[PDB]
C-alpha cells in the first residue's frame, strides 16, 4: 500500500508574522527588522525571541551572518541573549564582543562549556585574550586516579558527563593559544601536558583517540615555537634554560624525559648538538670521506694512549683530548671492538689448553678479557647509580648488558668451582653432563653472542644504518605479538601429538646407534614426550624434521594417519597461514614507521650523543682506579619567549588564511552583505 | 566566453580554418560548437602513421613535432563527447570505434601514449554515461540490440 | 637497500658463528676418523660443522637454505647440556635469520619497489638514452674486429 | 637596480666570512637557504639568466650537493633542486616545432649538431628533461 | 579548584580611539580613517602608527 | 562489566594481576558458595560478570 508520513515529534510553528521577522534578519533588512521590533513593542504580535525550526533565533541568525548592526538593534530591544556569547565565539567573530559589552532551551553546547573553554577549543588568540582580560578561570582537573577526591569518586551520578567535562577542560588547556597567553614557560607546559594527556589516553580507554590527538597538538606547539627562533643566541637561551647548572642543555634534557621527539629532531637543535659533538674537529662534515675514515682509525688505535693520558694528566692537552664527545665515542667503541676481538682469539688455539683437563687454569686471552668484563660491570653500576634503577631499566639494551655481564660473571664463578674441586684430569668423554667446566663453556659461548649482537647499538650513529635499526625495532614488537599466538598453536598440537604417540615411546638402546630424539641421523621418538614434541614442531617450521618420524613400529595405520594429519595441519596453520600473515603485519608496520623514521632515528642519536657530553667517561678496560643569576636567566628566557610567541601566533594566522578554503557559510555571509547593502541603498534612494 | 564568441562571429596554431572548432571541441563546449558547426566545417583526416608520400614524408621531414601535435589535436577534437553527440548519428558506435583507434595510436606513437590513452578512456566513459541515461528497459533493448549493418 | 640489510645479517651471522664455534671447538674430530675420510658440511653425513669458524660460517649460511641437517648439533661424546645449548643457539639463529630478518627484507623491498615504481619510466628512458647515445658516436666496431 | 648576494662556494672556509658561522650559525644557514631559495625561482631564472636551461641544470646540482653537506635543511635543498629540474623540463615542453627543439638540444655554450645540451643534461642527471616525450622522439629518429 | 588565567607576557593596549581607527581600516571606511588622521594631526590623540 | 572492582581501571597493572590471580585460584570456593547460598556475600561475588 502507501505508507503515510506524518511528523511524529511536532513542535510549535512560527506565525507568518514571526516567520517574516526572521526572514528579514536573514536578509539583513535593517529597516524591516527595526520596524517589526518597534511594532511588536506596541501590538505584541511577534515574539521577538522566536526560534526557527533549526532552533535559530534572530540574534543567532544575526551572529552567524555577522551583521553587527542588526545585532545591536536586537540587543537594544529586549532580546533574550542566552548562550549567544557561546555561538559568537564558535563562529569566531570578534566584534560580537558587543555581547560582552551589553549588560542587563535547545543549545548546541553542553552545559559545562564556559565561554573561555570554547574560546580555547577554537584557538583564537584574540577572542581568548579578550576573555582572559576579564577575570576568567578554568576548573582544575583532578590528577589521574584521584578517587580520594570523593567528588570525582562521585562519578556514578553521570559518568558520561564527568568524562566529557574532563575532556573539555583538557581540550581547552591544550590550546596552543591559551598556553601561549597564560603560561610562564609555554614550552615546558606543553611538554608536561602532552605527557599527562598521553597517560590519560591509556587510562580512559574510551576517548583515547581524543586525548592522544590533544597530546600531539601539544608536542607540535613546542616544536613550532622553537622553529621561530631566528638566532643561535636564542636557541641557546631556550635549550639551556633551567626552570629552577645552566649551559647544560637543560631543556633539551627535559624534552628527552618527556619524549618530545619532534622538538629534539628540529633542524636547529640538531645543529647545535652537532657542534658540541664534533668539537675539536672543525668542519668534520666537509672533510673528505676517506680523510674522516683515516682520522677515525687513528684515534681508535690510540685509545689506550689517550685513555692513559687522561688517567695520568687530565690537564695535559692529551688528557683533555679524550674528553671531547666524538672522541670518547671513538675510543669507547674501539675498546669494545678489541674486547670482541679478544673473544674471537679465545677460541682459536691461541692459548688452547688440554681439552682433557678439568678445572683448567685461565688462559692468557681469558686473563686479558677479565679486566674488560669487570669494567663493563662497573660501568653499568655507575649507570644504575647515576640514572637510577628505573632509568637504567628503561633502556632495553642495558638489559642485554645485564644478561651479558651476568653470564660472564657466572662463567668466572664456574671456572673457580672447577679449578677447585677438579684438579684432576679426565677424558672429556668421561666428564659428566653438568661438569662445571662444560656449563661454563656454554655460558661463555652464549655471552659471546650477546656481546657481538650489542654492536647493533652503534648503528644509530650512522645516517644509513641508524634509520634502519629503528624500523627493525618497531617491527620486532609485532613479531612478539605473533609469537604469543604461535605459542598457543604450538602447544595445542604438541599436546595432541604427545597424547597420540606417548604410547609408542621407545628406549634409546632399542634405537639405532643408541640415539633417541630428533637430533639423530635417524630421527626417532619425535613426539614421545612433550618436550621433544615441542622441539620437533619447532624444527618442522624450518623443514628439519622428516616425515618418517610420524610412524610407529607396530604400524597402527589409523593412529599414524591421524598423527600425520595433525602434523600436516600444524604445518599449514603455521607456515602457510600464520607465517604469511606475519609478513603482512610486518609490511603494514614498515610503511607506517617509514614516514617518521628520521625523527625516530635522530631522537636516538641525540640520546647517544648526550651520553658522552657528560663529564666522566673512560674506556671500559682503562677505568683502573647567586639568585641574581637565575633572575637574569629567566628574564632573557621570557624575552625570547615573548618574541617566539608573537612570531608563532602570526605565522599560524597566515597559514590559516592561505591554506583554508572558502566554506558555504562564507558564501552566505557574502550574499547577506550584498543583500543588506541593497536594502539600505534602495531605502535611501527610495 | 560564449557571448564573446557570439560577437566575434557576429561581425599552437596547428591550423586556422578549423582551429576554432578544434579548440572548441577541446573546450568541450556544446554551445560554442553548435554555433561554429552551423557553418560547414571539415576537419582534415589524420593520415595514418604509415604514409610515406610527401603527403606525410615531407612534413615528417620539415617538422615532425608539429605533425605529431597536429594529429593529436585532431583526435583530441574528434574524441570530444560534445562533437560526437552533435555530429554522429550513432554516438555509441563512434565512441567504441574511436576508442579502438586511439588505442592503436597509443601503441604506434609510443611517445604520446599517455595522451592517446586518455582520449581512449574518455571515449569509453562517454559511452558508459550515455547508457546510464537509459530509464526503461525498452530503451535498453533498442540500444543493446541495434546494428549499424544493413 | 638489500646491501644494507645484508650488513645486519652478516653481523648476526658473525655473532652466532663465534658463539657456536666457541662451544663445539672442543669436540673437533679428524677427517680420517670421520667416515669416508670426509670432514665438513658438504659430506654425505655432515660432520664437524661448528668445529671451525670458517666451517661454522659456511654451515650457518647453508642453513639459511635448509641444507644443514640437525644431527650436526650433537657431539659424539654425547654431552647433553652442551648439545642442547648448541641446538638452541642454532635454532635462535634460524628464527632471527629466516623468520625475522628475511621477512623484514620483504617488507623493505616492497616499500621501495613501490616508490621506484613511481619514477620507473623516467629512469628507464634516461638509461636507454645513455645507451643509445653511446652508439650515436662514431668510434665503434665490434669487439672481435675491434683490434685491427 | 637589485642584487642577490652570491652564495659562497660549497665549503668556502678560506673566506673568514664563512668563518662567521662561528657566530649565529643558525642565521648563517637560514640566510644561505634564503638566497638559494631565491636564485632557484623559476621566474627569476627566466628573467635574469642568459641561458635559463643551463642555469637550472647547474643550480639543481649545486643544491643537491648542498643537500648532502647541510645534513639539516636537507629536505629544503632537495626540494629547491627538484624545482629547478622541473623548470627546465617545462621550458622544453613549451617547444612547438622540431626546429626549436633542435636549436635547444644542440646548442653548445662555447661542435654543434652533437646534441650538446642533451649531453649536459645527462651529466647533471636531468632525467626528466632527457625523458621528455619530444626529446625522446628526436633521439629515436637518430 | 580553579586555575586562574592571566596574560603573563603583557603588552601595551590600544586606546579606544586607536582601536576605532584600526577598526575602520578593517572595514575600509575611508571617511572615518581620514577624519581620525586629520584630528590626530590636530589634537594628537591617536598614534597613527 | 567491572562492577565489584571500581577503579579497576586505575588499578596498577601489577595490582590487577594480583587480584585476578587470587580470584581465579579461589574459583572453586566462589563456585560452591553460590550453589549453596546464592544470597551469601560469597554467593554474590561470583554473580558479578568480570
Ligand atoms: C590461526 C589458526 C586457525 C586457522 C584455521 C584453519 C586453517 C585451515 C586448516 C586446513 C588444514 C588442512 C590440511 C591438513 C592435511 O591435509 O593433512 C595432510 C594429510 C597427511 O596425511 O593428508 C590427508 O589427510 C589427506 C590427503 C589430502 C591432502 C590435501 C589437502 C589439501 C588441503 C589444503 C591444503 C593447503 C595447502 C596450501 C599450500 C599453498
Ligand atoms: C634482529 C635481531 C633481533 C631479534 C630478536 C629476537 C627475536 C626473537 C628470538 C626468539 C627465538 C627463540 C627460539 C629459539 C628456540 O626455540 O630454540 C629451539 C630449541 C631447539 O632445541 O628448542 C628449545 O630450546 C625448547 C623447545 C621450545 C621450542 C618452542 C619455542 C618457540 C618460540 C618461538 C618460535 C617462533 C617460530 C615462529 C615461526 C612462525
Ligand atoms: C659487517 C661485518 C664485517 C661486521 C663488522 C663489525 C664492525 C667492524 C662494524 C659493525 C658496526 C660498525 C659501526 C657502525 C656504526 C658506526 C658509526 C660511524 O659513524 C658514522 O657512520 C657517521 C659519522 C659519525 O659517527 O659521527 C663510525 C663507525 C661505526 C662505529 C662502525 C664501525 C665498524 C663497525 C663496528
Ligand atoms: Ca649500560
Amino acid at each position: 500500500d502507501r505508507i503515510p508520513l506524518q511528523i511524529v515529534r511536532a513542535e510549535t510553528e512560527l506565525s507568518a508574522e514571526e516567520k517574516a521577522f526572521l526572514s528579514a534578519v536573514e536578509k539583513g533588512d535593517y529597516a524591516t527588522v527595526k520596524q517589526a521590533l518597534q511594532e511588536a513593542e506596541i501590538y505584541y504580535n511577534v515574539n521577538i525571541n522566536c526560534m526557527d525550526p533549526l532552533g535559530r533565533s534572530a540574534l543567532l541568525i544575526a551572529i552567524e551572518n555577522e551583521n553587527l548592526e542588526i545585532m545591536e538593534l536586537l540587543l537594544n530591544h529586549s532580546v533574550y541573549v542566552g548562550d549567544a556569547l557561546l555561538y559568537a565565539i564558535r563562529k569566531e567573530v570578534v566584534g560580537a564582543v558587543e555581547l560582552l559589552l551589553s549588560y542587563r532551551q535547545f543549545s548546541e553546547f553542553t552545559p559545562d562549556i564556559t565561554p573561555i573553554m570554547l574560546a580555547a577549543h577554537t584557538n583564537n588568540y584574540e577572542i581568548i585574550k579578550l576573555l582572559v582580560q576579564k577575570r576568567v578561570t578554568i576548573p582544575r582537573p583532578h590528577q589521574i586516579r584521584c578517587n580520594c577526591v570523593e567528588c570525582v569518586s562521585s562519578s556514578e551520578v553521570d559518568s558520561l558527563r564527568h568524562s566529557r567535562s574532563r575532556l573539555n577542560i583538557y581540550k581547552a588547556l591544550a590550546s596552543p593559544s591559551l598556553i601561549a597567553l597564560s603560561s610562564e614557560d609555554p614550552i615546558l607546559t606543553a611538554f608536561r601536558l602532552g605527557w599527562e594527556l598521553k597517560e590519560l589516553s591509556k587510562v580512559e580507554n574510551e576517548f583515547k583517540a581524543e586525548y592522544e590527538e590533544l597530546s600531539q597538538q601539544c608536542k607540535l606547539f613546542a616544536k613550532d615555537l622553537l622553529d621561530q627562533a631566528r638566532s643561535s643566541r636564542e636557541l641557546e637561551i631556550i635549550l639551556n634554560h633551567r626552570d629552577d647548572k645552566y649551559h647544560d642543555l637543560a631543556k633539551l634534557k627535559v624534552a628527552i624525559k618527556y619524549h618530545q621527539k619532534e622538538f629534539v629532531a628540529q633542524p636547529n637543535c640538531q645543529q647545535l648538538l652537532a657542534t658540541l659533538w664534533y668539537d675539536g674537529f672543525p668542519g668534520w662534515r666537509r672533510k673528505h670521506w676517506v680523510v674522516k675514515l683515516l682520522t677515525c682509525m687513528t684515534i681508535g688505535f690510540l685509545f689506550p694512549m689517550l685513555s692513559i693520558a687522561y688517567l695520568i694528566s687530565p690537564r695535559s692537552n692529551l688528557g683533555l683530548f679524550i674528553k671531547k664527545p666524538f672522541i670518547k665515542f671513538i675510543c669507547h667503541t674501539a675498546s669494545y671492538l678489541t674486547f670482541l676481538f679478544m673473544l674471537l682469539l679465545a677460541s682459536q688455539h691461541i692459548v688452547r689448553t688440554d681439552l682433557h683437563v678439568q678445572g683448567p687454569p685461565p688462559t692468557v686471552v681469558e686473563w686479558m678479557i677479565l679486566p674488560w668484563v669487570l669494567g663493563f660491570i662497573w660501568g653499568e653500576i655507575k649507570e644504575m647509580w647515576d640514572g637510577g634503577f628505573t632509568e637504567y631499566i628503561h633502556d632495553w639494551w642495558n638489559l642485554m648488558d645485564f644478561a651479558m655481564n651476568s653470564l660472564y660473571l657466572a662463567t668466572i664463578s664456574l671456572k673457580i668451582v672447577a679449578y677447585v674441586k677438579y684438579n684432576g684430569s679426565r677424558p672429556r668423554e668421561e666428564w659428566e653432563m653438568w661438569h662445571p667446566t662444560l656449563i661454563a663453556e656454554a655460558l661463555f659461548a652464549i655471552s659471546n653472542i650477546l656481546s657481538s649482537l650489542r654492536l647493533i647499538s652503534l648503528f644509530t650513529a650512522n645516517s644509513h644504518l641508524g634509520p634502519l635499526q629503528i624500523s627493525l625495532g618497531r617491527m620486532l614488537l609485532d613479531i612478539l605479538k605473533f609469537l604469543f599466538i604461535y605459542c598457543l598453536v604450538l602447544l595445542a598440537f604438541a599436546n595432541g601429538l604427545n597424547q597420540l604417540y606417548f604410547y609408542y615411546e621407545t628406549r634409546a638402546i632399542d634405537e639405532p646407534n643408541n640415539c633417541k630424539g630428533i637430533r639423530c641421523e635417524k630421527q626417532n621418538n619425535a613426539f614421545s614426550t612433550l618436550f621433544e614434541t615441542l622441539q620437533s614442531l619447532f624444527w618442522s617450521v624450518f623443514g628439519l624434521l622428516n616425515l618418517y618420524v610420524t610412524n610407529v613400529k607396530a604400524r597402527h595405520e589409523f593412529t599414524e594417519f591421524v598423527g600425520a594429519t595433525m602434523f600436516g595441519t600444524y604445518n599449514v596453520i603455521s607456515l602457510v597461514v600464520l607465517l604469511n600473515m606475519l609478513i603482512a603485519m610486518m609490511n603494514n608496520s614498515y610503511q607506517l614507521i617509514a614516514d617518521h623514521a628520521d625523527i625516530e632515528w635522530k631522537f636516538a642519536r641525540t640520546k647517544l650523543w648526550m651520553s658522552y657530553f657528560d663529564e666522566g667517561g673512560t674506556l671500559p678496560p682503562p677505568f683502573n682506579i647567586r639568585h641574581a643569576d637565575s633572575l637574569i636567566q629567566n628574564q632573557h628566557y621570557q624575552e625570547v619567549i615573548r618574541n617566539l610567541v608573537k612570531r608563532y601566533v602570526a605565522a599560524m594566522i597566515r597559514n590559516s588564511k592561505t591554506n583554508e578554503g572558502l566554506t558555504e557559510e562564507n558564501f552566505k555571509e557574502l550574499k547577506q552583505d550584498i543583500s543588506s547593502f541593497r536594502y539600505e541603498v534602495l531605502d535611501l534612494l527610495g | 566566453v560564449v557571448g564573446a564568441v557570439d560577437i566575434l562571429l557576429n561581425h599552437y596554431s596547428t591550423t586556422m580554418d578549423v582551429a576554432p572548432v578544434i579548440l572548441a571541441a577541446h573546450r568541450n563546449n556544446y554551445e560554442i560548437l553548435t554555433m561554429l558547426l552551423k557553418q560547414d566545417v571539415s576537419l582534415p583526416k589524420p593520415h595514418a602513421v604509415g604514409c610515406e608520400c610527401t603527403l606525410c614524408s615531407a612534413k615528417n621531414k620539415k617538422d615532425s613535432l608539429r605533425h605529431s601535435r597536429f594529429r593529436l589535436d585532431i583526435y583530441r577534437c574528434l574524441a570530444s563527447p560534445a562533437l560526437i553527440m552533435l555530429t554522429e548519428e550513432d554516438p555509441i558506435l563512434r565512441a567504441f570505434e574511436l576508442s579502438a583507434d586511439l588505442k592503436e595510436l597509443s601503441l604506434v606513437e609510443v611517445e604520446f601514449r599517455n595522451d592517446y590513452e586518455e582520449l581512449a578512456r574518455q571515449c569509453k566513459m562517454f559511452a558508459k554515461d550515455l547508457l546510464a541515461q537509459a530509464r526503461n528497459s525498452r530503451e535498453l533493448e533498442v540500444i543493446l540490440n541495434h546494428t549499424s549493418s544493413d
